[PDB]
């Protein structure tokens, strides 16, 4: 507190550099393509199409000044909470309302749609094979969905037929390691879905969404999670610029080591 | 009349009713800046962040020595408890950080606009101006207003002088942590050593160059006791001088060229590369020597592909060494300086 204080300004500096960056026309997703996918059943129709997006990750061990982080840029910032689990977002809510002033906080399930229903969908149904190496984006946006196309489709379904992604673009996961690699994708598209669906400020500003995912890739471990999908990737840590958008909150881990020997990170004491 | 902001405040249900279409009004270059406003003084909540969002626009002076209401968003809710609360019991803090922070700081800009409340209290916390006796818990807006507009802080030189402070103790701490941390920087980007003791490196650095004396030390530096910057009572901080001089030497000296050959070296018995930021305004020549030097304690340490490897331990040693990176580093942007019977070993 006494120097993350100063730590912590150059994150807000780049996620506010983040959050304004504006997409091309050719960028942009259009309605058209997704009332498409709505009217098909199968995956045989999902062509190549791009979703671009923005992640900031903040990592570190146990509650090292992480939540502290979180707390700093929801009082300076334009973003909105959300949390990975029922638990995380009351965390967050404990957190911030002894300080100052936010929004009950509802988890990321419940921004992009996920309710009842969605718990008896069977994930991992339809096959999907990587088409190339680098896989592109285009490939791997195609992939989470397929991984997790009953839920896509039935959101899309439902959105045929406020939201508080109109809101901001800047969503802040808390412990993003809890959530599956797959849902990151998810996420963004169903943040497309708001803002495609109502024809939000954002689209005709053509604002693309940003993730703010803080938590520990330590502490979940196979037995491929956001954090990690996002730090090993190579696609994604090109296309994301992850080198120059990531903080590290410290009071064998190859992969924490790699990120500190990394010059163009930042880290917090 | 001179262009003021207030923030509105009820007793009872702020709602657009009472807002209808009473108010409790309780917050109401450099030498010349502080003159001027010392000559102004005598003696809704809502994000567009805008921290605070106005709702109308409009005998009145008299309303700020005794907080009388003047009969005719998410700050609707607003508390008394909330307000004591969030803004300290201190009375200095309840009235400077309130009302540099609701109001000061988006209108007048600078670094303070982007600190979050927290570190506002932080730094008027070392705000340690003299304390005038107050005359006379509080229950309610009437009582905090009578409570802030009667404060010896709401008026003249303290009100004047404290977003100048803020500005200026955010310089020192900034300018402060940013050279260190160039020279976190500086020796992070290239240093080829095994993962523990890098480590444990930043550790020790981050640490025991920011442990609670130095951090202590600073701060009673940075205490002002007159709110006049012409007046101001700061001290130099020596938080800067004493973690490069004072410690540096002791991690420089344990975590050596020396140490570094005789472990992660086993011997089984050189092209400078620059990246450029701007052109140096003698530097270079010290530069040179230094560069010489290392090299030489480098040689004497090896000699009581293999050119890879004394190519390393040759840039190894010259980044070890202080006067070379006080010479030539400030200036580049990367200290890859050489491009790389048997030195062999882990690496």
């Amino acid at each position: 507190n006494f120097t993350s204080m100063h730590g912590v300004q150059p994150i807000l500096k780049r996620i506010r550099e983040l959050s304004q960056q504006q997409l091309d026309g050719a960028q942009v997703p259009h309605l058209q393509w997704f009332r498409d996918v709505a009217a098909l059943e199968s995956p045989a129709g999902l062509p190549l199409r791009e979703f671009p997006f923005a992640v900031y990750l903040i990592t570190g061990n146990a509650g090292s000044g992480k939540s502290t982080c979180v707390q700093t840029i929801n009082e300076v910032l334009d973003c909105v909470v959300t949390g990975a689990t029922r638990i995380a977002a009351q965390n967050m809510y404990a957190k911030l309302s002894g300080a100052f002033l936010s929004r009950p906080i509802n988890t990321i399930f419940h921004e992009f749609g996920f309710r009842g229903n969605h718990v008896q969908a069977q994930l991992g149904q339809y096959p999907y094979t990587l088409t190339s190496n680098p896989a592109s984006l285009e490939d791997l946006q195609r992939r989470d969905l397929t991984y997790y196309w009953e839920v896509i489709l039935d959101l899309t379904k439902r959105a045929l037929a406020l939201p508080a992604f109109t809101r901001s673009n800047v969503i802040v996961i808390d412990e993003a390691g809890l959530l599956g690699r797959h849902l990151l994708t998810a996420v963004v598209y169903c943040w497309w879905m708001i803002n495609a669906l109502y024809h939000t400020p954002q689209y005709a500003a053509r604002l693309r969404p940003v993730l703010v995912c803080v938590g520990s890739p330590t502490q979940t471990a196979s037995l491929e999670n956001v954090l990690t999908y996002l730090i090993c990737n190579r696609t994604l840590r090109e296309y994301a610029r992850l080198s120059y958008s990531w903080a590290i909150f410290i009071n064998i881990s190859e992969h924490i080591l790699s990120a500190l020997r990394d010059p163009n990170v930042v880290i917090v004491y | 009349p001179v262009e003021v902001t207030a923030l509105y405040a009820t007793d009872g249900c702020v709602i657009t009713s009472s807002i209808a279409l009473p108010v409790y009004i309780f917050s109401y270059t450099e030498q010349d800046r502080f003159e001027e406003s010392r000559a102004l003084y005598q003696a809704l909540l809502g994000t567009e962040r805008g921290r605070t969002r106005p709702m109308f626009v409009c005998a009145l002076q008299d309303a700020l020595a005794h907080g009388t209401p003047l009969q005719p968003y998410y700050g609707s809710a607003q508390s008394p408890f909330w307000f004591l609360s969030k803004f300290g019991p201190d009375e200095k803090s309840l009235v400077l950080t309130t009302r540099y922070y609701l109001l000061q700081a988006q209108r007048l800009g600078g670094a303070g606009a982007t600190y979050d409340l927290q570190a506002i209290k932080d730094i008027c916390a070392t705000y340690a101006i003299p304390h005038a006796p107050r005359p006379d818990s509080l229950t309610s807006f009437a009582a905090i207003t009578r409570f802030c507009c009667t404060s010896q802080y709401a008026r003249g030189a303290a009100a004047a002088g404290f977003p100048l402070y803020v500005e200026r103790r955010i310089a020192a701490d900034v300018r402060e942590t940013s050279a260190l941390e160039k020279f976190i920087t500086h020796d992070r980007s290239c240093l080829r050593v095994s993962d523990r003791e890098f480590i444990t490196y930043i550790y020790l650095a981050h640490f025991e160059c920011f442990s609670p004396p130095r951090l202590a030390t600073h701060l009673r530096a940075v205490t002002t006791h007159d709110p006049n910057p012409a007046a101001s009572t700061e001290q130099p901080s020596p938080l800067g001088r004493e973690a490069v001089e004072q410690f540096f030497c002791h991690v420089r000296a344990q975590l050596n060229i020396g140490e570094y050959v005789k472990h992660n070296v086993t011997p089984r018995e050189l092209d400078l590369d620059i990246a450029l930021k701007e052109p140096v305004p003698r530097r270079l020549h010290e530069a040179l020597g230094h560069f010489r030097r290392g090299a030489l304690a480098a040689v004497q340490l090896l000699f009581p592909l293999t050119m890879r490897g004394v190519a390393r331990v040759i840039q190894q040693a010259v980044l070890l060494d202080r006067d070379f990176v006080e010479a030539i580093g400030s200036y580049v942007k990367n200290f890859l300086l050489i491009d790389t019977h048997s030195l062999g070993g882990d690496y």
